[PDB]
């Protein structure tokens, strides 16, 4: 509230065939000691949509809960699979509570990315939800995908790959220059860790450990977290 | 100041020195290490010792059911099968919502050790901020740990026993009273098990 | 929704009040007498069954460290109004740090009684309140009534036939008695008006002794007295 | 609301029936007195007797004083009688603070009467049922004396009596009442009054009490007479 | 200003200075440090003299209260809690760090209450701008399970230490005795030209008698 | 007119409010007893449905029923009268003792928790948009000199202490009862005691009611030096003792 | 005489009648059963009072909430009371939620609901709730728990529940024999054959249309889920084909 | 300790002709001096024959375009009728001095066609003020551009004069003023959007600029 | 802030009589004296005074609020107040005001009545801007001549004294005093209190 502490260091989220991927690493530095070196910094509202960090770490979480809770109440008066709320309206919300903070001069120390599928006619996993407990993928058009990004100030848009804190530079160049449009999984995973290795050589608040997560057809995954070849 | 908790199998360690009880008792298989602000963290610890009295006191059913020197004291566990002992998540987080509602001015840093049926031995850390994590290998807080914290790396192992815990802890605590200036006086360690919870002091 | 629900009647009356000074003249009695150097406040509670304790109901308190206070009414209203009176005396001896004089708690009482008569939603105290005192200005004995009225007596009666017990009073009583003979004639008065047989831990006594601390007088004390 | 007393509310020929009650509550109480004279004001009133074990000592029942130069007695209810005067006196200690200066006697019975009259529109509560003959001592008007009731209606006298056969004491008041009086000659006029109004034909020393408030050597003061006092005045008003 | 307080055999002392200073100069020279909480309980701080004589009538008048509501002994955890909970309230800014002596159904105890609102139970300790020195010479002589004389002896030592050596304290020294059943208190315990009628000029004079 | 609508006094001085809310909770039917011994107090009451609208159905699990609750660890309750009453009054008592004991460091004593409870109910009784709450009850604890104490207060808000109550219907026939078996106690072991305590509260229970008290059918809990805490005997002992007592 | 006219007033006799008119009035409203078996619990509702009613969507009008999406909810009585009780929940799990980060226990939340409920039903302004609500819940291994509040503010646990229209049927027919042993799926032949039984207003064609259905069991993995019609019609039809021989 | 005012730069032109108005803007949302994106619109459409542009922070121009749009929408509901111009810039002075002190950090351009079919052009201020116009410019190329637009339209200094000006005259120069800035700006963009109100309806084009 | 209208008020004690003295100076901006008649004492009761010095509108709002609170409270009670009460009520009232206080630092000289006949006991204390009361049964001084009457007070007073030496030693002390305060001084006034008569004198102070 009156200063970061504890911090995250990036986040990459880009849109590809098949779904969105959102990779981040798992530390989070008490300014220059790096106490934590396993955080979960990708979190889930609901199928079709994860949340971003890159900041202070009470605020995401705080963030966070609004959020799930958010969700639970719009699943608690849920009747048709078209009632769940999209990606957009997550990324407005959060944009008016920033805004909000912002006038009463409180704000969060963070620049969140939310991210996910705005488009019910590809799949029927949210016709019957299961919150507790957990074919081939589907191609899905850009146009239906969705990444926004929200700023300290409120500041908000959204594009078709988004970056925060140091990779905003590094990452968000190596992008610009190279990513193509519906590329296969395979290409965006190493498209990803050359931006990830780029910013562990230059950036000292980051990691190898990685954790990166896919918004698809079948849901969100989180895969299983590995160490960069480097 | 100096705090440090460990997750050996079977139960949990947690150790502090003495220097200005820096371990409390929220409940008897609860236990929190408080450093920083002294006035924060005692008015905090009666806030969190009051909620967790009336949450204990909600969630109990209604019918019948299940049908140097070491000078240590050991107490039993009133509540068997911790029917409704609360959780140690809910405290945790009903702490962290408290630092975090008072963060511009609540500055202290606080670690979390207990049993639960649920989730076995758990290790909480909240930081400055409304900052919460759990840690599953260890904790540690206070200017004195930092010059222990490689130390400690170097020689946890994932699953030690009773002994190796103490010792490890003992040492770990030594090193930091021996290095930090402001931490000093005896060591006082409790260890929070399945069925009891026993306290003792070194004075070496 | 807040409106009087005491209300004047045609000539008056309150009735109400008549009301509840009705439940208090139905009420155990309760009597209090003024001495030379000395007051005292007694009182009988009825034969308690095996099961009751008499230490855990008090019909005798105190206020501050030389003021007490009997009853005869509700015991709830009793109880409310002690724990005011008792918070009166703390602000008082917090403002002008001494202990609180007879009168001026009284009249705070008395303003709270009228209070309680006036304002809308709520029913006048079935109580009679009867404070006893020593302070600066010598010794002091009170009576509040439902109606929020006091009056300064010399040794009076109230509860179940107050009168009978007024007059008997009156019959054997000086200006300059001694505090034993006081503590005789209140317990004469009370075996009057009981109609039966009296003993320990059938009555209850309070005492302002000079200048020393009010005393509840235990049970054998006047055990001893009543030989 | 089905349990609405109709307290504040306009009766068919405009009275709202709850100052009636009052005043005729007022009408049962004790006989008040007050007079004027050329050495000051007096208000002799009748005790009402209820055993004979009431202290004797002090215990003023119906005159009481709401600073060094006004005093007042009471005709009604003694509780709100009670809460009125501290009223009183609360107001006019809030004007010498304010101004610091003594507060006319005017000032004081306008803002009593005032609490009087929002006591019977704004709400649902009931009025006051207690009846004052405020009289004090200022330099703008010099000695005067009032008389108010619980319609917050008050007025200016000479000389009145109010409470239970007020009708008496009055008629006597017109009928030996004088422009000026020395102050014995006044308190031997109330002193009469009383005897009269109480259907006695002598006071007893033990049933009455009186006062008077003079402007002696320039510093307002009281005087409560006490029983020799009344005693020796009795015995005057006998030889007389 | 110094004030000690230590626990002996089933029984807590405190001792204290008897001067007060109003700057580089000495106001009274027999100021009263101790305070009477209850009759088994008593404190003595440091400070703002106005904040802890208020803080110690409010808390001395509410425990009584609550002892008279509750109808049990007093006790010295209660007292701290109060203390604790109204100066946290202020943030800090009611200066008045106290040394709380008690003997309560849990035996004697002794607590240091500190500005900010934190509190800490300890066996002997000391405040005041002597604070060092007194408790210097309690933590140099201090025993455990001490006669009622040789506490008492001690608690000079270390008061009457503190008046040698600090400029800010000064003058005799008061003590009290704390026992589960009565109390002691010794206030003076230890303590180590006339003008011509007419000489002033006058220029005016007025004699009013009084009634 | 509406004379005992409300909490107003009527004529002859009689609130009937009061006695019409201590009658609905006599309506009930449920009788609970509180015995006190030396470093033991002893509470029993009966397992089965209150009076009402609602009957007791084959689908209902009978464990779940209980008149026993407890507002402290340490301090322990008994409540009698309509259920949604019972319950209002159980989390007061447990709002008060947990008030208490985070503003005055320690754990509050069930004599003071009784009379706060009695001024609460006084309240109800003193304004008029309040209606009462027909629920009586029982507390026990023990106090700081290692002692028992046992009070009862009803709708009227009129706490009271006692060596041996009953709550319920038929309570003027009931002192009789306790009467006699604690002379019969005054003419022993910690435990022994304890013992002595819960057969005497059993077989108080079963002359009042006047049938076998089927063990599935009563619930029995006991404070004491011992232990201290407000545990509920099981079903095994409590028939063992009933077996004992034939 | 004069003693119904208030909640807040006692009769002479000890009783509030403006509760048993809220009773009354809840015993002839729609009948709701719910009940446990192996796998879960199954709730059942029957809004046989509609069936004037030809104009609503078939199966629009639904009386079963859930909360967390693994606690069924129920009613029978005033729609709009309720629909409030039924947003005290939600709101009373969101605050034990941001509170201790962990879904609140069922037997907490029930008293609370209790406690709301009798909260009304003590002053003369505020009309008491006319609702009798069932809050049920099931876990593989704590097994199912179902509890039954009332007007009156009572809160009680049972093995298997009805409210309203022909209550009594209903569970004269449920105590029949042992659901504690039969499983989720074939249970709704039996649930079907009550209510064609007990209830005169439902016939072949009303069944499919007026009566809502759902279970917490092991196939929904323990969460809330209503029936589809794939799974009803077949047990609908063989209910109806048994009856009719 | 915290500043909540970032300038996201940018530019804004507006320019009226007879029975028509012209308002440009850039594409380019940046910080400090870095770029978010290179496409966030400028100019929210109000309604028919009325738009607004503004420069200054992203979210505070967000907000307050639609805040303006429900304030138009519910007028329109409970009035039955499309406010002019005149109501709309009214509203959004009284809007904008609604915060008075804590002032949207927002300069804005209203660009209209009144009922008469007469271009209209109200430049405001970050806190209220705002005056009728036949040309302005906001954000951080007004500077520049301004006195481009000055000689061009009002053509003082100069006395030959030339006030023979048409529609497609008009869209070239604001062409050329737009692609001027981009070229001595670095905040002003690199794809710009222009905007023409006619009696006809309004329509919108692309243009690409530069990317520095 | 105690510069700007300097003052300076003493007391002293002697046998069956007390004294209480004051400078008469009303200054602004310190060192412009404005008046010579600001009288610091202020009877509060027939054997009760106050003694005010500091801001001089704090001054005038203390004191009318003492006059109203101890007019009230003798009204009510039908007789005088005492020495005590009103101490521990003035402490009380500078302490309800602990944040944003009065400016004005007090001190209570008066009688304490011991009945049986009755006994006269000189009483004294004086008070912080916060209410520090502190008994001293000796002499008391206030105001921003604190050091200069201390050094005085300590070495000419005689202990209990008669009347007129008290008067003497009072009216020497003062003079001493303020002879080197130049914010302070202008005359002086100085009241001699005893049970049968009060004596009021000014003195011929260097009003220079």
């Amino acid at each position: 509230t009156l200063g970061p502490v504890v911090t995250g260091t990036s986040v990459i989220a880009i849109k590809y065939k098949h779904g969105i991927m959102i990779a981040a690493d798992r530390k989070a530095s008490y300014g220059s000691y790096a106490k934590f070196q396993n955080v979960e910094r990708i979190f889930k509202i609901n199928n079709k949509t994860v949340m971003g960090f890159s900041g202070e770490l009470a605020d995401a979480q705080y963030l966070h809960e609004l959020l799930t809770r958010k969700n639970i109440n719009n699943l608690s008066e849920k009747k048709r699979k078209e009632d769940m709320y999209t990606p957009q309206h997550y990324h407005s919300y959060v944009s008016r509570v920033f805004y909000v903070r912002k006038n009463r001069i409180d704000p969060l120390f963070n620049n969140i990315i939310i991210a996910g599928i705005n488009s019910q006619k590809y799949d029927n996993n949210d016709d019957n939800v299961l919150l507790y407990t957990n074919e081939e993928y589907k191609e899905i058009h850009k146009d239906d995908l969705y990444i926004g990004f929200v700023d300290m100030h409120g500041t908000n848009f959204c594009d078709d790959y988004i970056t925060t804190g140091y990779a905003r530079y590094f990452a968000l160049t190596l992008l610009r220059d190279h990513y193509k449009d519906n590329m296969t999984e395979e290409e965006a995973r190493i498209l990803i860790n050359e931006c990830l290795r780029i910013l562990y050589f230059r950036d000292a608040t980051s990691s190898n450990f990685i954790q990166i997560v896919k918004v698809t057809s079948k849901g969100v995954e989180y895969e299983e977290p590995y160490i960069l070849p480097c | 100041t100096t705090i440090i908790g460990i997750i050996y199998d079977n139960g949990v360690m947690l150790a502090c020195d003495s220097r200005t009880r820096k371990i409390n008792r929220i409940n008897e298989n609860l236990y929190v290490c408080r450093s920083g602000a002294s006035a924060h963290s005692q008015k905090i610890i009666e806030i969190i010792k009051h909620y967790c009295v009336s949450m204990k006191n909600e969630n109990r059913k209604k019918g019948r059911f299940h049908e140097n020197l070491v000078t240590k004291n050991k107490y039993f566990y009133e509540d068997k099968f911790n029917d409704y002992n609360p959780l140690v998540e809910n405290v945790a987080h009903i702490t962290k919502k408290i630092i975090y509602t008072n963060n511009n001015f609540l500055s202290c840093a606080l670690i979390f050790g207990g049993y639960d049926k649920i989730k076995k031995q758990q290790l909480y850390a909240v930081n400055l901020n409304g900052s919460i994590i759990e840690k599953h290998d260890f904790a540690v807080s206070g200017s004195g740990s930092i010059y222990i914290q490689s130390y400690l790396q170097d020689k946890y192992k994932k699953f030690m026993t009773k002994k190796e815990c103490f010792n490890l802890i003992l040492n770990c605590v030594k090193y930091a009273m021996h290095n930090d200036n402001s931490s000093g006086g005896l060591i006082r360690i409790v260890n929070i098990t399945k069925s009891f919870v026993e306290e003792f002091t070194v004075v070496n | 929704y807040s409106f009087s629900l005491t209300t004047f009647s045609p000539t008056g009356k309150l009735v109400q009040i008549e009301y509840a000074l009705n439940r208090v003249s139905s009420s155990s009695p309760a009597l209090g007498i003024r001495a030379k150097n000395g007051v005292i406040i007694a009182t009988e509670k009825k034969s308690p069954n095996e099961l009751i304790e008499e230490n855990s109901i008090f019909k005798i308190q105190q206020i501050s460290e030389h003021i007490g206070i009997v009853y005869a009414g509700m015991p709830g209203d009793f109880r409310v109004l002690l724990k005011r009176a008792r918070k009166e005396a703390i602000r008082y001896s917090l403002q002008y740090g001494s202990e609180i004089l007879v009168k001026e708690l009284v009249k705070i009482i008395a303003s709270i009684v009228q209070e309680f008569t006036q304002t809308g939603g709520v029913r006048p105290f079935g109580l009679s309140l009867l404070i006893c005192g020593v302070d600066v200005y010598g010794y002091h004995l009170y009576q509040i009534d439902p109606s929020g009225c006091y009056f300064n007596w010399m040794a009076t009666c109230v509860g179940k036939d107050y009168q009978n017990n007024m007059s008997f009073l009156e019959k054997r009583y000086n200006k300059d008695i001694e505090i034993e003979d006081a503590i005789h004639t209140a317990i004469l008065t009370l075996k009057e008006s009981y109609e039966g047989v009296l003993n320990e831990k059938n009555i209850e006594i309070g005492v302002a002794y000079d200048n020393k601390p009010f005393k509840i007088l235990t049970q054998n004390e006047i055990k001893d007295y009543l030989i | 609301r089905r349990y609405d007393s109709r307290t504040t509310t306009f009766s068919p020929e405009g009275r709202l029936y709850q100052v009636e009650y009052a005043l005729e509550a007022i009408n049962n109480a004790s006989i008040t007195i007050g007079l004027i004279t050329k050495d000051g004001v007096i208000l002799g009133a009748d005790k009402v007797f209820i055993s004979k074990l009431i202290d004797k000592a002090n215990n003023y029942e119906k005159i009481y004083k709401i600073d060094k130069h006004i005093f007042c007695g009471v005709a009604g209810l003694n509780a709100d009688a009670n809460i009125l005067i501290n009223q009183s006196r609360l107001y006019a200690q809030r004007y010498l603070y304010n101004y610091n200066e003594v507060q006319p006697v005017s000032q004081l019975v306008v803002q009593i009467c005032d609490i009087k009259q929002s006591y019977t529109q704004y709400g649902g509560l009931r009025p006051y049922g207690v009846s004052f003959l405020i009289g004090g001592y200022d330099t703008k008007d010099g000695y005067q004396l009032y008389h108010t009731d619980p319609s917050g209606n008050y007025s200016g006298w000479f000389a009145t009596a109010i409470g239970t056969n007020n009708l008496t004491a009055s008629s006597v008041l017109k009928q030996e009442w004088k422009n000026d009086m020395t102050l014995e000659e006044g308190l031997l006029l109330a002193l009469k009054t009383l005897a009269k109004s109480t259907d006695t034909e002598i006071p007893k020393s033990e049933k009455i009490e009186l006062a008077y408030l003079t402007n002696k050597d320039g510093e307002v003061y009281q005087k409560y007479l006490t029983e020799k006092e009344i005693e020796e005045l009795i015995k005057l008003y006998t030889q007389k | 200003t110094t004030i000690c307080g230590l626990v002996c055999q089933n029984a807590v002392i405190l001792g204290a200075d008897t001067r007060a200073t109003e700057g580089p100069i000495v106001a009274d020279k027999n100021c009263s440090k101790l305070h009477y909480i209850s009759k088994n309980i008593w404190c003595a701080g440091a400070g703002v003299a106005g904040d802890l004589e208020h803080t110690t009538l409010w808390l001395q008048h509410n425990v009584e209260l609550h002892r008279l509501n509750t109808n049990t002994q007093p006790r010295v955890s209660m007292c701290v809690s109060r203390l604790t909970q109204e100066l946290f309230k202020y943030q800090g800014y009611k200066v008045c760090a106290i040394v709380l002596g008690g003997v309560d159904v849990n035996g004697p105890q002794l607590y240091g209450i500190h500005p900010h609102g934190s509190s800490c139970l300890l066996p002997f300790t000391a405040l005041g701008s002597g604070s060092l020195n007194a408790m210097a010479v309690l933590e140099a002589k201090y025993r455990d399970n001490m006669t009622i004389e040789e506490g008492k002896n001690l608690v000079c030592e270390a008061i009457c230490a503190g008046i040698f050596n600090d400029l800010g304290s000064g003058g005799n020294v008061d003590i009290c005795v704390i026992t589960k059943d009565s109390y002691q208190h010794i206030r003076p315990y230890k303590e180590p030209t006339i003008y011509p009628k007419g000489t002033t000029p006058i220029l005016s004079e007025k004699i009013e008698y009084i009634k | 007119m509406y004379d005992r609508h409300l909490t107003i006094f009527s004529p002859d001085g009689n609130l009937y409010q009061i006695e019409y809310a201590i009658k609905a909770v006599k309506n009930t039917n449920i009788t609970s007893v509180g015995v006190k011994g030396e470093n033991c107090a002893v509470i029993i009451s009966q397992k089965k449905m209150a009076t009402q609208y609602i009957s007791q159905d084959k689908l209902l699990d009978y464990n779940n029923i209980t008149n026993i609750y407890n507002i402290t660890d340490e301090i322990g309750c008994s409540m009698v009268g309509m259920p949604g009453d019972c319950l209002s009054m159980v989390y007061k008592a447990r709002s008060e003792a947990s008030e208490f004991l985070y503003s005055n460091g320690y754990n509050v004593n069930a004599e003071t928790l009784c009379r706060n409870i009695c001024d609460k109910i006084q309240v109800y009784t003193q304004h008029a948009y309040m209606r009462l709450h027909a629920c009586s009850g029982m507390i026990i604890g023990i106090d700081e000199n290692n002692k028992p104490e046992l009070f009862k207060f009803d709708p009227s808000g009129f706490c009271a202490g006692y060596r041996a109550c009953v709550i319920g219907n038929k309570e003027q026939e009931s002192i009789s009862v306790l009467e006699r078996l604690l002379e019969k106690r005054k003419k022993e072991t910690i435990d022994e005691d304890i013992r002595n305590t819960t057969i005497l509260a059993i077989e108080a229970l079963q002359t009042i009611l006047a049938f076998d008290l089927k063990a599935s059918e009563i619930e029995v809990a006991i404070v004491s030096t011992k232990n201290r805490n407000f545990t509920q005997i099981s079903e095994k002992e409590i028939d063992n003792y009933l077996t004992y007592i034939a | 005489a004069g003693y119904d006219l208030s909640v807040s007033t006692f009769s002479p006799d000890g009783r509030l009648y403006q509760v048993e008119y809220i009773y009354k009035s809840i015993n002839n409203n729609n009948t709701a059963l719910c009940l446990e078996c192996k796998d879960g619990i199954i709730c059942c509702c029957i809004n046989s009072n509609m069936d004037k009613n030809k104009m609503i969507k078939k199966n629009s009008y639904n009386r079963i909430y859930h909360v967390n999406n693994n606690i069924i909810i129920t009613y029978s009585g005033f729609d709009g009371d309720a629909r409030n009780i039924i947003d005290r929940a939600r709101s009373e799990a969101n605050t034990y939620y941001y509170n201790f980060h962990t879904n609140i226990p069922l037997h907490i939340l029930v008293n609370r609901i209790s406690l709301y409920i009798h909260a009304y039903t003590l002053y003369w302004h505020m009309r008491p709730f006319a609702a009798s609500i069932i809050i049920s819940s099931f876990n593989e291994k704590d097994k199912g728990d179902i509890y039954c509040i009332e007007p009156n503010g009572a809160c009680y646990k049972y093995s298997g529940i009805v409210i309203g229209k022909n209550k009594e049927m209903f569970k004269t027919e449920i105590e029949k024999k042992d659901y504690k042993d039969i499983n989720v799926r074939d249970a709704i032949e039996d649930i079907y054959k009550f209510i064609l039984t007990s209830d005169d207003h439902m016939n072949k064609n009303n069944l499919q249309n007026l009566v809502n259905f759902s279970w917490i069991c092991k196939e929904s993995s323990y969460e809330f889920q209503n029936i589809h019609e794939e799974i009803l019609t077949p047990a609908l039809n063989k209910a109806v084909e048994y009856i009719e021989k | 300790r915290w500043y909540p005012y970032i300038d996201n730069g940018g530019t804004v032109i507006g320019l009226t002709g007879k029975d028509y108005v012209i308002l440009a803007a850039d594409t380019r949302l940046s910080l400090s001096y870095s770029i978010y994106t290179r496409f966030c619109p400028k100019i929210s459409k109000l309604t028919d024959k009325c738009i607004i542009g503004s420069s200054g922070m992203q979210s505070d121009i967000k907000t307050l375009h639609s805040l303006l749009q429900k304030k138009i929408q519910l007028f329109v509901l409970e009035h039955s009728h499309y406010p002019d111009i005149h109501v709309i810039a009214r509203l959004l002075c009284v809007i904008l001095y609604s915060r008075r002190f804590f002032p949207y950090y927002a300069f804005n351009i209203l660009a209209g066609v009144d009922e008469n079919n007469k271009g209209v052009l109200y430049n405001y201020d970050s806190v209220g003020s705002y005056c009728e116009a036949t040309h302005s410019c906001v954000g951080s190329g007004s500077q520049l551009i301004l006195p481009i637009l000055d000689n061009r339209v009002e053509q003082k200094n100069q006395l030959i004069k030339n006030t023979n000006f048409n529609l497609g005259d008009d869209i070239n120069f604001v062409k050329d003023a737009i692609t001027s800035a981009t070229e001595r700006d670095i905040y002003t963009g690199d794809k710009t959007l222009i905007y023409v109100i006619d009696k006809m309806g309004i329509n919108v084009n692309t243009l690409d600029l530069k990317q520095d | 802030i105690y510069n700007y209208n300097g003052g300076c008020v003493l007391g002293m004690s002697g046998s069956n009589c007390v004294a209480i003295a004051c400078d008469l100076r009303l200054g602004a901006n310190t060192f412009t004296t404005v008046s010579t008649k600001f009288s610091k004492i202020f009877k509060m009761n027939n054997n009760v005074y106050v003694g005010l010095s500091g801001l001089a509108t704090d001054i005038q709002t203390l004191y009318e609020i003492l006059r109203y609170r101890v007019n009230l409270y003798e009204v009510r009670q039908d007789a005088e107040m005492d020495v005590e009460c009103f101490a521990n009520m003035l402490s009380s009232i500078l302490y309800s005001n602990r944040f944003s206080p009065y400016f004005v630092n007090p001190i209570v000289v008066g009688f304490k009545l011991k009945h049986y006949k009755v006994n006269y006991e000189p009483y004294l204390t004086a008070y912080d801007l916060i209410g520090a009361k502190c008994e001293t049964r000796d002499f008391v001084v206030n105001g921003v001549t604190s050091e200069q009457l201390f050094g005085m007070c300590e070495s000419l007073y005689v202990k209990d004294q008669d009347e007129n030496g008290l008067f003497e030693t009072i009216s020497q002390c003062l003079l001493s005093a303020l002879d080197r305060d130049c914010i302070s001084g202008w005359g002086a006034e100085v009241l001699v209190l005893t049970p049968e008569k009060i004596i009021k004198k000014k003195l011929k102070a260097r009003m220079d």
